[PDB]
C-alpha cells in the first residue's frame, strides 16, 4: 500500500481483526504496522492555495 | 423547518462535494481505482492505458 | 477462503432465538481452497 | 501433472525473491498480466497459486 502522509498516535479503538482504515474516498486513513502491531493515523500532509 | 431554504442550499452543496468524493473510488472500466496501484503494478505502456 | 465469523452472546431466553442486535467479529479466515458444498454438524454424546 | 488434472499448490508464509525468475533465461515464455514483471520484488500478496 503506497502513499503520503504525516504518520501520528492515534486513539481510534481498533478491533483485533482491524488493521487499516478508509475515508469517504476510500483512500487510507489509518493503518496497523507489521512487526509493531500499533495502530498510525495517516493524515494527508498540508496543502494549499498560494 | 422553518430554516428550510438555507438547509437545502447547506445539504445540495454538501451532497455535491460528497458524491464528487465518492466518484474518486470509481475505477471506470481500469483495473483499479488507485493510482498508486497502477504505478506500482504496470509497466508504462499499459499503465497509459 | 472460507471465512467464520463469530459472536458469543450471554443471553437468558429458554426456548427460541433472542431478538435483538449483534455484529459478529470475524475469527478465522481459513485458507482451505476446496470445493464445498454439503455440511453436517457434531454433537456431543451423554453416557450412563 | 497433465492439463486436465492440473496441479494446484499454495505459497503463503514465505519471502519470495521472483528476480531470479526474470533473470533467468530457461523460459521460452515470461508473460505477467496483471503485475508488471519487475515489479514482483517490490509487492507483497496473498492468495498465491502455482
Ligand atoms: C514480526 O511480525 C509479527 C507479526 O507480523 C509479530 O508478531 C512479531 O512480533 C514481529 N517480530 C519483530 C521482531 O518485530
Ligand atoms: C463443486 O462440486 C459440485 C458437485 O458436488 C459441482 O457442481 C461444482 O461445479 C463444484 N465447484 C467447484 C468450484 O469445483
Amino acid at each position: 500500500l503506497t502513499g503520503t502522509g504525516v504518520l501520528t498516535e492515534s486513539n481510534k479503538k481498533f478491533l483485533p481483526f482491524q488493521q487499516f482504515g478508509r475515508d469517504i474516498a476510500d483512500t487510507t486513513d489509518a493503518v496497523r504496522d507489521p512487526q509493531t502491531l500499533e495502530i498510525l493515523d495517516i493524515t494527508p500532509c498540508s496543502f494549499g492555495g498560494v | 423547518s422553518a430554516l428550510g431554504k438555507l438547509q437545502d442550499v447547506v445539504n445540495q452543496n454538501a451532497q455535491a462535494l460528497n458524491t464528487l468524493v465518492k466518484q474518486l473510488s470509481s475505477n471506470f472500466g481500469a483495473i483499479s481505482s488507485v493510482l498508486n496501484d497502477i504505478l506500482s503494478r504496470l509497466d508504462p505502456p499499459e499503465a497509459e492505458v | 477462503y472460507f471465512k467464520i465469523y463469530s459472536k458469543h452472546t450471554p443471553i437468558n431466553l429458554v426456548r427460541d432465538l433472542p431478538q435483538g442486535f449483534s455484529a459478529l467479529e470475524p475469527l478465522v479466515d481459513l485458507p482451505i481452497g476446496i470445493n464445498i458444498t454439503r455440511f453436517q454438524t457434531l454433537l456431543a454424546l451423554h453416557r450412563s | 501433472a497433465s492439463v486436465y488434472a492440473w496441479n494446484r499448490k499454495r505459497i503463503s508464509n514465505c519471502v519470495a525473491d521472483y528476480s531470479v525468475l526474470y533473470n533467468s533465461a530457461s523460459f521460452s515464455t515470461f508473460k505477467c498480466y496483471g503485475v508488471s514483471p519487475t515489479k514482483l520484488n517490490d509487492l507483497c500478496f496473498t492468495n498465491v497459486y502455482a
